[PDB]
């Protein structure tokens, strides 16, 4: 959407239509300083748990990383605002 | 395309105005290819008075000048102001069209209002072009939806972070970081940031990317708004600021290097605050960084970004990701201590990669080695990482003395 | 455009099971604990 959020960028552009890869290495026991957590001398009809972002949990957002600007493997498209209503703190 | 003539059934109608009862179809074909031949010879000779007398209209005095030319008697009564009327007659099987002429009392033509007297031909001079374009004299041609409050707040805050001045930018970032009610404007900010980082591919502006990364860093420091539902948009924007290869307009002088370690610190914060075992944010970020680093053909800028993010994640990550590929430093020093092309741009990026690598691997060498470290540098790759490790042990001793 | 209202990845039988097992595993009654502990020890669908 040309007139939506990011209209400023669209106007500036002037477009007007409209073995180290082994799975264990990445397990967070081998990548997290969990020692810091140890506490020493410290001093359901509706969901009980919260619902996670399905796009973060499931989608391949990694496909929106632009590795090479000139050699971009696919063609990206303008993104429309989707106003997810799962999030609270949004009136609608 | 073809020779078009008057219809043959139009000559049976004409022959019955004469009184001829039955006219055979070969006679009607003989009539209509002659009268449509004489129409085309007065159609094209009327056009010779329309063209030589420059008119482009073909008035009825052009046909009367052509009937005078073909010796045929004139057609009387076609100079009066008329038009083309026709009146349909349905009838009991006989379909036709006629004129339906009207009458007028004779004293209403003797007593008509007379038109105004005509004017005589005179001349008028005016300039059409004066050594160039035409003058402008009159003888020439003329030549869910944001409320207005928060819409205005969104406009002012986004246009304050585009780069007109620095003080309005600092107050806008201190607004974003410290306001309580900025929800309902978080999706607009996420869309603005992600599309603006995408617009770097059309214009490789380092400055606007630094401004968008300071916008993300200000969005993270807000205690009231929760970025859990919108982090899937801000993660690849910061990732694009890390592992893309052209971050600069002039590659040699622009310090894309800082937008690298700033965005690497940003993504370490974004996967410290938000990584949950349902999310798998940190494991999926380490996997992208790792397969971008271990894979050859990657440019020194994107390898710098990969090493920077991996080394900002923490100590155990550089233990189990960076330290196996320390032999890659030899492949780096292949192109540093001995390069056939010295004046290329690979050398500054290579020794930037080298400096970052030995700066981050000096405390890792200080953690998992002996306290002496006599010839660890010789045992290390290129003997430089080991000197950096000795410097790091000295720095740790100085920190202990300060404590 | 509004994205569809998502559902939790647990069923309400599974969510009720989680609530019963956790409220039994805080040990108000010992037989309740011991079954809940055996239920944790051999439920095949206790992943996810």
């Amino acid at each position: 959407w040309r007139y939506g959020p990011a209209r400023l960028w669209y106007d500036m552009l002037g477009v007007p239509e409209d073995d180290l890869l082994a799975d264990e290495n990445f397990l967070m026991v081998t990548q997290l300083h969990w020692e810091d957590d140890i506490i020493w001398d410290g001093e359901p009809w509706y969901s009980i748990f919260p619902i996670d972002n399905e796009d973060l949990v499931y989608g391949r957002w990694e496909d929106n990383i632009i590795w090479d600007a000139q050699a971009m493997p696919r063609l990206l498209e303008p993104p429309v605002l989707t106003l997810d209503p799962n999030d609270e703190n949004l009136i609608l | 395309l073809s020779n078009t003539v008057l219809p043959s059934e139009s000559m049976k109608v004409v022959a019955e105005s004469m009184g001829i009862a039955q006219i055979q179809e070969e006679t009607c074909q003989l009539l209509t290819d002659e009268v449509s031949y004489r129409i085309k010879e007065i159609a094209q000779d009327a056009l010779k008075f329309m063209h030589m007398g420059k008119r482009q209209k073909l008035t009825t005095s052009d046909i009367d000048y052509a009937l005078k030319l073909k010796n045929v008697e004139p057609l009387y009564g076609f100079h009066a102001q008329e038009f083309i009327p026709f009146r349909f007659a349905s009838g009991g099987g006989r379909e036709l069209y006629f004129y339906e002429e009207k009458e007028v009392d004779l004293s209403d033509i003797i007593n008509t209002p007379l038109p105004r007297v005509p004017l005589d031909v005179c001349l008028k001079a005016h300039w059409l072009s004066i050594e160039g374009c035409q003058p402008a004299i009159p003888e020439n041609p003329p030549p869910h939806e944001l409320s207005v409050e928060q819409q205005l707040y969104y406009k002012e805050i986004t246009e304050a972070c585009v780069g007109s001045c620095e003080a309005k930018r600092a107050e806008a970032l201190q607004s974003i970081a410290t306001d309580p009610g900025l929800y309902q404007m978080l999706p607009r900010f996420s869309t603005f940031i992600s599309e603006g980082v995408r617009v770097n591919v059309v214009q490789n502006n380092l400055a606007l990317l630094i401004y968008l990364m300071r916008m993300v860093k200000a969005l993270m420091d807000n205690p009231t708004l929760y970025l859990e539902k919108y982090v899937h948009e801000l993660i690849p924007a910061v990732m694009t600021c890390i592992v893309s290869r052209q971050l600069c307009l002039r590659p040699d002088v622009d310090n894309h290097w800082a937008l690298r370690d700033f965005a690497a610190r940003l993504v370490a914060q974004i996967c410290k605050h938000f990584s949950t075992t349902t999310n798998n944010i940190q494991s999926r970020i380490t996997k992208t960084f790792t397969k971008s680093w271990v894979d050859e053909k990657t440019p020194w800028t994107t390898r710098y970004g990969s090493i920077a993010g991996l080394a900002e994640l923490g100590h155990d990550v550089i233990k189990t990701l960076i330290l196996p590929r320390l032999q890659q430093e030899g492949e780096r020093i292949r192109s540093v201590l001995d390069g056939p092309v010295l004046s290329n741009i690979d050398r500054i990026g290579a020794d930037h990669v080298q400096s970052l690598l030995l700066k981050h691997c000096a405390p890792v060498l200080a953690k998992l080695r002996p306290p002496p470290d006599n010839q660890d540098a010789y045992r290390a790759e290129f003997g430089s990482l080991g000197p950096l490790l000795c410097s790091q042990v000295v720095k740790a001793r100085a920190q202990a003395a300060l404590q | 455009r509004l994205k569809p209202r998502s559902i939790h990845e647990l069923s309400v039988e599974q969510q009720l099971y989680y609530k019963e097992i956790t409220e039994a595993c805080v040990g108000s009654c010992e037989a309740k604990r011991a079954e809940a502990l055996q239920s944790i020890a051999t439920d095949p669908g206790l992943y996810q």
